[PDB]
C-alpha cells in the first residue's frame, strides 16, 4: 500500500 | 490503536511546513491522508496524533530533501 514511508509526490 | 486526536503542538509543526513548501490541506494534504489512511479525513483536526506523526514525518522529508521551487 502507498503509505507515509515511501517515496511520494506531493 | 490510540485513537488520541492530534495535539495543538504537531498540528502547529504541521501548519509550518505546508506553508514553507507552499502546500495546503484542503488540496494537498487531507486528500493524501485520506488516501493513505482510507478514511474520509474532511478536517486536519480529525486526524489521531499517531496519523499525524506520520504525516509530520513526511513533510520534513519534503522540506529537507530540496528547495521549494518558485
Amino acid at each position: 500500500w502507498m503509505d507515509f514511508d515511501d517515496d511520494i509526490p506531493f | 490503536r490510540d485513537i488520541t486526536p492530534v495535539n495543538d503542538e504537531t498540528m502547529q509543526e504541521i501548519n509550518t511546513l505546508l506553508i514553507a513548501l507552499d502546500k495546503t490541506w484542503d488540496d494537498d494534504l487531507l486528500p493524501l491522508c485520506s488516501q493513505i489512511f482510507r478514511r474520509d479525513i474532511r478536517a486536519s483536526s480529525e486526524l489521531t496524533q499517531a496519523e499525524a506523526v506520520k504525516a509530520l514525518g513526511f513533510l520534513k522529508q519534503k522540506a529537507a530533501e530540496q528547495k521549494v521551487a518558485a
